[PDB]
């Protein structure tokens, strides 16, 4: 009878100095054989609390664990900017061991306007017959944002690839990269390229633009 | 009858125990009440691994006895000493605790 | 006190197998149970199983019963995971971690983890990236800040690493997650430096793609 474990919440955003509680529920009496782990940027997990209630060696003292029967709690006593990331529980009572599915914790912040940069295709890429137009939106908050590419005034949806960074561990902002990829011939058939940024920090969309050959 | 069953089960374990002496067990500083048996339950993991030549039934039934004895009202947090003990001294210690807590 | 390091083929074909290594240093391997854990790209940790190098005894998750085989070589301080009948679902980062009762309580439960190593299961062949400069196309007006970048386009599989000035630029760096289109990955990496730092000294991105044995250094120059 494999031991199942439910973790909750799946995700959460909380402010600085906030008390955060993360729960794991075990399908059986597991006693003190559950531990808590932290993972940032998809890198190595780190043990936080072991045996339900004991702080591990080099872990901030704001982390603590409690247990009530089959309910287990990870508590962060007053959240720090660096605490953004993912938290996991693990039953290690008997084989097979089982991880909770994780909690994605993000930090709330005051608003921050993106710094917007647009980049024409490099002459090195055009030589290869390709043309990637790049727009970078850096250090903004909140995470929600929308980007549109306009070519000579009309929106282009095809050839666009978007990517957003995980929350920054030092200033809680996000960054985004939008690349519009065209063939050199296609790129040379138009004149004006615009990256249009919609974000709550501006009433009207922020525009960065260039004219091909300017 | 639960205690004396645990005592004999712990006496059984010590008697048939004495490589596996490298495993490090840990004890509470003070063990004077039934709710302190939580600290024994917490070490059954490693106690199971050393138990090598279906002994699972032995540890499992010790655990149910401990759960019947430690109480149901509260989840007592155990406070362990940092000093480790072999599987032998650990077993002798809890045996002594059982004899200690029976005669009161 | 101890380090774990995973390694293995980065690209493997479907239906074939892969053998992953977990090299432990800092201590003997006999003191540990070696557990393997995998993480799918957007997903959580998933317990695969374990082996005890002393006993060679093995424990397996249900989903990996017919898929995984743990071995160990005590002489080389290394445990191994062979994953068979590989599908695209096996595409993941694989970690090793430990259990021990030879030390303190705080060191028993997955106290040590490897850095983790990525395995891609695909029919596609390895492809080297092209690295293009990202330079401001309007004039550089001093006393401001400036954002520079490198576009790393059309490689396979993941991962690639990007540093700036070989690590000397660490702050103001954003390396974005790769995006897959038509079987090829593309990622951008930016660095923000004072406008006066650009003119006085070199700003260069160092790009590596081990899967194709590619190292590229691209100096970013004004346009």
């Amino acid at each position: 009878p494999d031991i199942q474990v439910t973790q909750s919440p799946a995700s959460l955003s909380a402010s600085l100095e906030e008390i955060v509680t993360i729960t794991c529920q075990a399908s059986q009496d597991i006693g003190n054989y559950l531990s808590w782990y932290q993972q940032k940027l998809g890198k190595s997990p780190q043990l936080l609390i072991h045996s339900a209630t004991s702080l591990a060696d080099g872990v901030p003292s704001r982390f603590s664990g409690s247990r009530s029967g089959t309910q287990y709690s990870l508590k962060i006593n007053r959240l720090q900017v660096e605490d953004t990331g993912i938290y996991y529980c693990l039953q290690h009572y008997s084989t097979p061991y089982t991880f909770g599915a994780g909690t994605k914790l993000e930090l709330k912040r005051a608003d921050a306007a993106p710094t917007v940069s647009i980049f024409p295709p490099s002459s090195e890429q055009l030589a290869s017959g390709g043309a990637s137009v790049v727009c970078l939106l850096n250090n903004f908050y909140p995470k929600d944002i929308s980007v549109k590419w306009k070519i000579d005034g009309s929106e282009r949806q095809n050839g666009v690839l978007d990517s957003v960074t995980d929350q920054d561990s030092k200033d809680s902002t996000y960054s985004m990269s939008s690349t519009l990829t065209l063939t050199k011939a296609e790129y040379e058939s138009h004149n004006s390229y615009t990256c249009e940024v919609t974000h709550k920090t501006s009433t009207s969309p922020v525009v960065k633009s260039f004219n091909r050959g300017e | 009858s639960h205690l004396e069953q645990l005592l004999m089960d712990l006496q059984e374990l010590l008697s048939r125990m004495e490589r596996m002496l490298t495993f490090k067990f840990y004890l509470p500083k003070q063990a004077t009440e039934l709710k302190d048996l939580q600290c024994l339950e917490d070490e059954l993991g490693p106690l199971r691994h050393v138990l090598d030549l279906d002994a699972e039934n032995f540890i499992s039934n010790i655990r149910v006895t401990v759960v019947k004895l430690k109480g149901s009202d509260n989840t007592f947090e155990c406070q362990f000493d940092d000093e480790s003990a072999t599987v032998v001294d650990f077993l002798r210690r809890w045996i002594a605790f059982c004899q200690s807590i029976i005669s009161t | 006190e101890v380090q774990l390091q995973e390694s293995g083929a980065e690209l493997v074909r479907p239906g074939t197998s892969v053998k992953l290594s977990c090299k432990v240093s800092g201590d003997t391997i006999t003191a540990y149970y070696l557990h393997f854990v995998r993480q799918r790209p957007g997903q959580g940790l998933e317990w695969i199983g374990r082996i005890d190098p002393e006993d060679d005894s093995t424990k397996y998750a249900e989903n990996f019963k017919n898929k995984a085989t743990f071995t160990a070589d005590a002489s080389s301080n290394t445990a191994y995971l062979r994953l068979s009948s590989l599908t695209s679902e096996d595409t993941a980062t694989y970690f090793c971690t430990t259990v021990t009762f030879y030390y303190s309580r705080e060191l028993r439960w997955f106290a040590y983890w490897g850095q983790g190593t990525l395995v891609t299961v695909s029919s596609a062949e390895t492809t080297a990236p092209s690295v293009y400069p990202l330079a401001p196309g309007t004039a550089l007006k001093s006393n401001s800040m400036v954002t520079l970048g490198c576009l790393v386009k059309g490689y396979f599989p993941e991962p690639v690493t990007v540093t700036w000035n070989s690590g000397a630029l660490s702050s103001g760096v954003h390396t974005f997650p790769a995006v897959l289109q038509s079987g090829l990955y593309t990622l951008t990496s930016s660095v923000t430096v004072p406008s006066s730092t650009w003119s006085s000294q070199a700003v260069t991105c160092n790009v590596a793609h081990p899967a194709s044995s590619t190292k590229v250094d691209k100096k970013i120059v004004p346009r």
